[PDB]
């Protein structure tokens, strides 16, 4: 009484189709579940295959086909949305097991890459709100082709990328923070590979 | 739904410590699992009914009970560093069709010893006039540094309300030293609104950092603040 997810990451560009593998190893009848877990969170369910249709639905859009012929039982999504990314699970109960609990996956981790229509790579500098001395060098509004690198110096600390969404724009951009307790803004991510056109005010 | 306390939690090795769950929806099947990295989800112990209680894949060092139907508590008899990771409880009704409802989780440390908690120092980095002249926009930039364990809770406030619109937080923290066994941690999260709010000096921002450390019943004979559960913030007001 298995499961296998195959991959352990996947990454989808904003608005294409997802595909999350999930394989299974049963003695009689296979019930299949996918749950979803975002950040910080428990397990959600999203949909379940019991009997019947093998193209089943379930919440926010996901849908999946039991393949008995391939033993698989992909969880699959139109349009991908950047709020998908998260930690994917299926599970399996073995109809001939016995009222047992399910038995899971190792997870697939959905990375939803944003689509940066408007690029405007910057690195700025923000100071302290209540002291001199202290800044951050925020390097914002770069597209998902770019990478932001760890520093090489060790007093140096610079954040992964991250996407926020102002709803209320209907904009998203990317950014990442850098600082030093050592320093200059103009030389913080030059570790990373920068875009060419960076404005560096 | 169901339930789980406390959501985070810090021990010493040798401690005990009992996870509660409980669930209103007559569900008769509840269980415990465990998630650790590369590993999925693999159960402790569950429960058919009251009076009874099932061995799970991974028991040894779990006790658990089940007086009644609501509740299903997980006793860790002496606590030991392996024991860290998230435990799940979740409940379903008895028929092999219906699917789990998962509580919150429950993320446990154990430590050696307490001396290594630390709460976080937190700040708030105003918007830049070079980005509000170049894209119309403001950006907040907060920062939690030389906390440990790794339990915290950072969020935005702005006049007197949570936000989440215009926010994104680190994933993952950052370890300060990458070469130690228990090296204290910084994250940092933004917040960005448009330069026309941000200008507005009666908008007033704020980011604070719910930490997760000792509790009362907890010794602590050194120099420096015991590091408790406790909340840590930052402001800064609008600017013209």
């Amino acid at each position: 009484q298995s499961v296998a997810q195959p991959e352990d990451q996947v990454n989808v560009a904003e608005g294409n189709p997802l595909t999350v593998k999930c394989t299974y190893s049963v003695s009689g009848n296979p019930y299949l579940f996918w749950y979803v877990q975002y950040p910080n969170r428990g397990l959600q369910f999203l949909l379940k295959y019991i009997t019947g249709d093998n193209l089943v639905k379930g919440s926010y859009g996901f849908e999946a086909e039991f393949n008995k012929s391939q033993t698989s039982f992909h969880l699959k999504k139109p349009s991908a949305l950047v709020s998908d990314s998260a930690l994917y699970f299926c599970a399996v109960r073995d109809m001939n097991s016995g009222n047992t609990p399910l038995v899971f996956g190792k997870g697939t981790r959905l990375s939803v890459i944003a689509n940066i229509q408007k690029p405007d790579p910057a690195v700025y500098q923000l100071r302290d709100s209540k002291s001199s001395d202290k800044s951050v060098c925020l390097f914002t509004d770069f597209d998902s082709q770019t990478n932001v690198s760890q520093s090489k110096d060790s007093d140096v600390y610079i954040t992964d990328k991250c996407v926020l969404d102002m709803r209320s724009m209907d904009f998203k951009s990317n950014s990442a923070v850098a600082w030093s307790n050592k320093f200059a803004c103009a030389n913080a991510f030059n570790n990373s590979i920068i875009p060419e056109d960076t404005f560096f005010p | 739904g169901v339930t789980q306390t406390p959501k985070f939690q810090v021990l010493k090795t040798g401690q005990s410590m009992t996870l509660q769950c409980a669930q209103d929806m007559n569900h008769e099947y509840m269980s415990w699992y465990r998630q650790d990295p590369g590993m999925g989800l693999r159960l402790i112990h569950y429960s058919v009914g009251a009076g009874i209680t099932d061995q799970g894949e991974v028991p040894n060092g779990y006790n658990v009970s089940r007086s009644t139907t609501e509740d299903f508590p997980l006793r860790l008899l002496s606590a030991a560093p392996s024991q860290t990771s998230v435990y799940f409880c979740a409940s379903s009704y008895v028929s092999q069709n219906n699917e789990q409802f998962f509580g919150p989780g429950t993320r446990l440390t154990v430590l050696e010893d307490l001396k290594n908690v630390f709460p976080p120092e937190v700040a708030v980095f105003e918007p830049s006039e070079a980005e509000i002249s170049h894209t119309q926009k403001a950006t907040l930039v907060c920062l939690a540094t030389g906390f440990y364990p790794d339990h915290v809770e950072l969020s935005w406030w702005v006049n007197g309300k949570e936000v989440h619109s215009g926010v994104c937080t680190d994933p993952q923290p950052l370890k300060e030293q990458p070469a130690l066994n228990d090296s204290r941690y910084s994250l940092s999260s933004r917040l960005r609104v448009s330069a026309t709010f941000w200008q507005n000096p009666r908008n007033h921002f704020r980011c604070q950092v719910q930490f997760y450390g000792l509790s009362e019943n907890d010794e602590w004979t050194q120099d420096r603040a015991k590091p408790v559960t406790q909340i840590v913030s930052a402001e800064a007001w609008g600017r013209a």
